[PDB]
């Protein structure tokens, strides 16, 4: 960034060494930007014979053949095998660095091994590239802790259920569904679950996600390891899997429907086993699933998953959240019976969203109505809700008549 | 003391060694016979009865192209 | 942790780390029909640790999960496990 | 990974209050009762130990019903009482484990002979079309 040069203390030492006593600072200041300018023009000259004679190392024969170049005396003793040594001298105020040279008998110089003579300059011929890639000859470049018992167990179990074959999947939630000693391994599950069903934003892979969500169920069936202390982790993944817009790679084909009842099933369960006073779970999850439905600007496929879960939560939730917006059908009618933009996709998710709400809606109307149902359907909203409401208290009809 | 009184203890931890070492046995044993028998479903199998798979089932032998590689090198180190 | 759990996700990313509103209406007994819930003498163990975990209780699980996959306050991260010991009854 | 274990919410002044109430609850002394009624009508920090009294309660009647102990569901039907005129705790976050329990006193067959606590019986029945009342 900025002129970097020598320090001017650094000409304080050496004016002593000389005999000066007292040196000012401008004369210090004079000194540095010189030596540290004629540093720059042999570090740069130097680097013309470590290019130009082609070395890329910077030697010290390449700044001497630079001192020759700029008329200056050579520097004497440093082409032999040397280093950077320094030695530290504390002292009491004078704080230093020095070479701490070493001697040697002068026979053990006359007496030492000689190293091997060198060989000299020959060429070799071979081929780098015969017609396309090279060949493979020697001249080229060659080119707390888990058991390992469960460790083996964890990693067979989760790449089983990556998608490979069906069977070994089958196998694998059935063990994880059967085993009586799956604890300590409990851990790992919740948190590759819940790490895969995040992976899906950076690929919306719907198969994984349905795997997944077997993972869960699978782990729900087990009689023995209670998932109380990690329900915390597995809420949030079902969750996502609920209440998420873009589930699909494709969205038109994909039917990210089944993995929306399916994990709502799954959230029902997992509030029906572990909802406690004190966990406040249902009503934390009704909580999340009315605001998102309630409130508008919101995709017709997170709708349909809330409506989804608040329907397979049950018979009174359905009383008290659901049909108080009934009307919200017609909204919907709006966009379904009526309107050029046809070709969109707002219309398979809106019609799938009206097939799950009167579905849900009409043992709702089966079980607060009179028994005739004359004109229920007009009272109703756009006189479809009444129609499948008159289909319910058929099929009631048929189940009484079954029983 | 309802009126004011709190008292901030702790958790009475297990330190039986008798039922500390009859969960850890136990676990590995689990953990060993559920890895085996999942091995043993998922691949090629062999019995020692006529028709048993689901009682005693045996991961079937396979053999190795170099079996002194899997035999005499440790795998813990 | 790249070898950790959740490893095959890891490898696969390449990361190179390592009025409808109110309450009552969500009220359980609004939500709970007593005669279903009664066993009548016809065939428990909830919370029965005196604490109950505090992640469920006081984690904002909520706020975790993403309405729109298109707009996301945290962009993907590496968000390795913590490996904190939890539960009871763990032989170590 | 070794870190130190939680630290109940529940004090064991109030552990030690909760076990005593419950346990002078299920009447074995009739002025033990009484005080316990007394001290749940008017506690005002017997909220946060609520949870546990509506478990005990509701667990307590559908194991009660098994053998028709008609003293243990009269207590506990006084219990239930004392729980509701306290002025300060909020109880409809627990009434859906507190109605299901009253439903079946009132509506349940009596394993004990009732010729003889029919009477008792009635009076439990009474109780209870109270308090659901």
């Amino acid at each position: 960034l900025s002129n970097t040069v020598l320090p001017s203390e650094s000409m304080k030492v050496v004016a002593e060494s000389m005999g000066i006593a007292q040196i000012q600072e401008e004369t210090c200041q004079l000194l540095t930007d010189e030596v540290s300018y004629r540093i720059k023009e042999i570090a740069q000259d130097a680097l013309k014979f470590m290019h130009m004679g082609k070395r890329q190392k910077l030697t010290t024969s390449d700044i001497d053949y630079a001192l020759k170049l700029k008329n200056v005396e050579p520097l004497y003793g440093f082409h032999a095998q040397e280093f950077i040594p320094f030695r530290f001298a504390s002292g009491g105020g004078r704080e230093l660095y020095f070479y701490e040279e070493k001697e040697v008998d002068l026979s053990d110089i006359i007496n030492t091994p000689l190293p091997r003579v060198p060989l000299d300059v020959c060429l070799k011929a071979h081929w780098l590239s015969i017609e396309g890639c090279q060949p493979a000859i020697p001249e080229n470049p060659p080119p707390h802790e888990l058991s390992v018992e469960q460790q083996l167990y964890y990693k067979e179990i989760t790449e089983a259920c990556v998608g490979s074959c069906e069977a070994k999947r089958a196998e694998a939630l059935q063990s994880i569904a059967t085993d009586p000693g799956l604890y300590q391994m409990l851990p790992r599950f919740s948190t590759f679950i819940s790490e895969g069903v995040r992976v899906n934003v950076v690929q919306n892979n719907l198969a994984l996600l349905i795997y997944l969500m077997r993972m869960v169920k699978a782990l729900m069936d087990n009689p023995t390891l209670y998932l109380e202390k990690y329900v915390h982790e597995l809420i949030p993944a079902v969750m996502t899997c609920i209440v998420s817009r873009q589930l699909c790679l494709r969205p038109d084909v994909d039917n990210h429907w089944a993995l929306r009842d399916f994990a709502a099933r799954l959230v029902a369960q997992i509030c029906k086993h572990f909802s406690t006073t004190t966990n406040n779970i249902q009503s934390r999850i009704t909580k999340t699933f009315t605001k998102s439905w309630v409130d508008e600007k919101t995709p017709w496929t997170t709708r349909y998953g809330s409506i989804a879960g608040l329907a397979e939560l049950g018979h009174d939730v359905i009383k008290t959240l659901i049909l108080p917006r009934l009307q919200q059908e017609g909204e919907r009618i709006r966009s379904v019976l009526d309107g050029p933009v046809l070709s969109n996709i707002d219309r398979i998710g809106a019609d799938h969203v009206q097939s799950l709400l009167l579905k849900h809606c009409a043992p709702v109307l089966a079980k607060l109505r009179p028994p005739p149902d004359n004109q229920d359907a007009y009272r109703a909203e756009f006189g479809s809700l009444g129609p499948l409401l008159c289909s319910q208290v058929v099929k009631a009809r048929a189940q009484a008549a079954l029983q | 003391p309802h009126t004011y009184i709190k008292t901030p203890t702790y958790r009475e931890p297990v330190s039986d060694y008798q039922v500390l070492r009859e969960k850890a046995a136990s676990q590995r044993r689990d953990v060993e016979r559920a890895l085996t028998r999942f091995m043993a479903k998922t691949g090629e199998t062999q019995s020692l009865f006529k028709d048993d798979v689901s009682t005693f089932p045996l991961i079937a032998a396979r053999p190795f192209t170099i079996p002194y590689l899997t035999a005499l090198l440790p795998s813990e180190l | 942790w790249r070898y950790g759990p959740a490893r095959l996700w890891y490898d696969m990313l390449g990361v190179p780390e390592d009025d409808l509103l109110a309450d009552e209406n969500f009220l359980m007994v609004t939500q709970l029909h007593w005669e279903d819930d009664i066993i009548w003498d016809g065939e428990p163990w909830y919370s029965i640790f005196p604490i109950d975990n505090e992640d469920l209780v006081y984690g904002r699980w909520e706020d975790n999960i993403i309405w729109d996959a298109q707009a996301m306050p945290r962009l993907l991260e590496p968000p390795v496990l913590t490996l904190d010991p939890n539960d009871e009854n763990l032989i170590l | 990974r070794l870190k130190p274990r939680s630290i109940h919410e529940l004090s064991v002044e109030q552990q030690l209050y909760y076990k005593e109430i419950t346990e002078a609850c299920v009447g074995s002394c009739e002025a033990k009762r009484a005080e316990a009624l007394q001290s749940i009508a008017t506690d005002p920090g017997l909220y946060q130990m609520l949870p546990r009294f509506s478990t005990f309660i509701s667990e307590g009647v559908r194991v009660n019903v098994v053998q028709n102990n008609l003293a243990l569901l009269i207590y506990l039907m006084r219990m239930v009482k004392a729980l509701m005129d306290n002025p300060t705790l909020y109880l409809e976050k627990y009434v859906h484990e507190l109605i299901p329990a009253v439903m079946t006193c009132i509506v349940s067959r009596q394993l004990c002979l009732r010729p003889d606590v029919d009477n008792h019986w009635a009076l439990r029945d009474f109780a209870a079309r109270l308090v659901a009342q």
